[PDB]
């Protein structure tokens, strides 16, 4: 199970479960990805952040 | 050595990325809480501003009354995985018997995604990616029936030298990888890195690949990212004389591994050329369909 | 308060007082490359308080049947003050942007601006109208440099790509009734540590208006749009002699 | 039997009137306070909103 | 053996034991059932349930 660390997602925060019978690790199956969004770095790209409560401007 | 005050107190150098938001965890959809009336001045959640450039953050609780409901709805199918690692048609090679196009019983096919509206308007939804990819060769006759023919395809990484013939010196492959497979077993099936000199393929690059003066035989140079040319693939039929049976080859590729940046506006109008957003000015349909009046259906 | 602003950076300084908030392009703050990230050997510049400074580059007119803008970065400072001198000195480039879009009118005007930024913004030609025809923009309208150029089919953002969705990217409304200033912060947006400042532009900036402007006779004709910008972080490195293009 | 949140939550039957203004005793007329000159913004007790 | 939980009969009382080689819960094979009945939902559905010994009707 000694393998080269060669696949395109190597240094990244998620991690994945795979399938490999090779020594080059970018031959494996695509896995299982880990479920986590960051919608706010489109939806809310802001400085100052808002209450639901409020009014935007004032 | 700092000595200033403006040197020693400066925010010069500073590498780390300041971010504003964070990623959370989100298996299922969110789940809904009971709501109540509300009767008071100074708390408005219904009007907003759109001029910020933020979505509106009204909920369902902050409206109407609603119930609670327990959401187990998974989020797992709209995965990039999910969304990219599904085969499809990139590439087709003609090998006919009589011809002007393929007449020598080989072919080179420079390898680029963007031949076919399909993958091509997946794919160009964002503007980085990097990825493996899986690449199989289904071939047949123009009739469609399976013949006893043996064929070898040869991956020719740039720099490399092209072969201009059937009887070509190259074809001895003693670094170029290469694959024999006859057309009554199953398609070939290979797997391939990501082979970028940069962090991504950009599938949109504005700008020039060498400076100059930008003439009309100059001109092409727009657009082309040099980045993005891996090279070519041959195929050809072995032996010393012609084949026997005309061959139609078709590529399929699977993307897997995936990360993606940067997200723009999906094409909207038909394709003219490759690696060229060109549209048919005369021709402009609008993104939808459309009605008689905006007060009936 | 939020409606009234100053941004301060270097030796200029700019007010406002109908403000929208700041926008800050994909929640990233513009930083300057780290160790682990460079790939080239020399030591770079970072020339500071010189070059991190507000420009302003020219005035366009708002009219009843204009149709929009588009501007390329940083092909609009790759010839202005000590800025363009480094860029045009310098083999690599590294920077982000600060951008204030300034147009304001009387409280009996209406109207509405789209101003957005949208990376690798590559633009098509209208392929000789019937589409059997390979042609590629000239070098005014790829290049257009530090005047602008106008757009010719802002439906479809002369790159068959619809307008309708441009909100996806970092953008702001210039709305009349509200407001009359827009600022959106971009960080390096790139594959490469370190590119061209002169053969690569890195995004294009676009002003469309979705509403058309419209008020009574006798109330003043002339309302300007005005574009001001100030790089961040800036970084330079291959010193060289100069080159123009 | 209640097992839905909505009905567990729910505020359906209050019969109690709830009152903002109270009974104060009051037998004699109000007194009136030593006052003296103010000078200063911010502070209007004079403006009002009919 | 780290899969999704997709098969048509999760969330159910009664497990199976399965044989699969994939990621997907539903390519398995069908396995064993657990031997539970319940005949009384369909021969004997009255409010008040009477000895076998006496009169069902008194
Ligand atoms: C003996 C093996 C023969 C099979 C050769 C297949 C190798 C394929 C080369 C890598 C393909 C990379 C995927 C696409 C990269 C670029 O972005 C596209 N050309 C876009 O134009």
């Amino acid at each position: 199970s000694h393998e080269n660390s060669n696949s395109a997602t190597e240094g990244s925060t998620i991690n994945y479960t795979t399938i490999n019978y090779y020594k080059d690790s970018y031959a494996a199956t695509a896995g299982k990805q880990s479920l986590k969004q960051d919608p706010d770095k489109f939806a809310n790209p802001v400085k100052d952040i808002f209450t639901e409560m409020a009014a935007p401007l004032k | 050595g700092d000595r200033v005050a403006d040197v020693i107190e400066s925010s010069i150098g500073d590498s780390v990325s300041r971010a504003l938001t964070r990623a959370l965890p989100a298996p299922t959809g969110q789940d809904t809480q009971v709501s109540s009336h509300r009767l008071d001045t100074g708390k408005v959640p219904a009007l907003q501003a759109a001029e910020i450039g933020a979505s509106s953050n009204a909920s369902d609780e902050s409206m109407i009354e609603t119930r609670c409901v327990l959401n187990s709805h998974s989020t797992a199918e709209t995965t990039l995985d999910s969304f990219f690692s599904r085969a499809g048609l990139v590439g087709e090679i003609d090998l006919p018997l009589e011809g002007t196009t393929n007449p020598n019983g080989y072919a080179n096919w420079d390898i680029d995604i963007t031949g076919y509206a399909q993958m091509r308007r997946k794919v160009e939804l964002f503007t980085y990616m990097r990825f493996d990819a899986e690449f199989t060769f289904v071939a047949c006759t123009p009739t469609g029936q399976v013949v006893p023919q043996l064929l070898q395809y040869m991956f020719v990484p740039p720099g490399a030298p092209e072969p201009d013939s059937r009887e070509s010196l190259a074809w001895q492959t003693a670094t170029n990888p290469s694959v024999f497979v006859k057309l009554s077993d199953p398609p070939a099936q290979v797997s391939v890195p990501f082979m970028s000199p940069a962090s991504a393929y950009q599938w949109f690059y504005d700008g020039y690949p060498t400076f100059g003066e930008h003439k009309q035989e100059k001109d092409l140079e727009y657009g082309a990212c040099p980045n993005n040319m891996m090279g070519t693939f041959s195929v050809r039929t072995v032996g010393t004389s012609k084949s026997k049976y005309p061959l139609v080859i078709r590529i399929y590729m699977r993307m897997k591994h995936v990360r993606a940046w940067i997200p723009r506006p999906m094409r909207n109008q038909n394709y003219l050329f490759k690696a060229n957003p060109n549209y048919a000015g005369n021709f402009i349909k609008p993104t939808g369909a459309s009605r008689t009046a905006i007060t009936t259906l | 308060s939020d409606r009234v602003a100053q941004l301060t950076i270097g030796n200029s300084t700019i007010t406002t007082q109908e403000a929208a908030n700041i926008i800050v392009g994909y929640g990233e703050w513009p930083s300057y490359c780290s160790d682990s990230d460079a790939t080239a050997v020399d030591k770079p510049t970072r020339p500071d308080v010189s070059v991190n400074r507000f420009y302003t580059l020219d005035t366009k007119l708002w009219e009843k049947s204009s149709k929009g803008w588009y501007w390329k970065f940083p092909d609009v400072l790759t010839e202005t003050g000590v800025f363009g001198q480094n860029a045009q000195f310098h083999y690599l480039y590294r920077s982000g942007f600060c951008i204030h879009v300034q147009c304001n009118a009387s409280k009996f005007h209406q109207g509405a601006l789209l101003v957005a930024v949208l990376p690798e913004y590559v633009i098509g030609s209208v392929a000789g109208g019937t589409g059997t025809e390979d042609t590629h923009p000239p070098y005014k309208q790829t290049q257009p440099g530090a005047d602008g150029f106008e757009l010719q089919h802002p439906y479809v953002l002369d790159a068959g790509i619809p307008i309708s969705q441009l909100t996806v990217c970092p953008h702001q409304w210039i709305n009349l009734r509200t407001n009359n200033c827009a600022t959106i912060i971009v960080p390096y947006i790139n594959a490469l540590p370190f590119d061209s400042a002169l053969n690569h532009c890195n995004f294009g900036l676009l002003v469309v208006p979705i509403s058309p402007l419209d008020y009574d006779q006798g109330a003043t004709p002339v309302i300007p749009i005005t574009i001001t910008l100030a790089p961040m972080c800036s970084e330079f490195a291959g010193l060289r002699q100069a080159v123009t293009q």
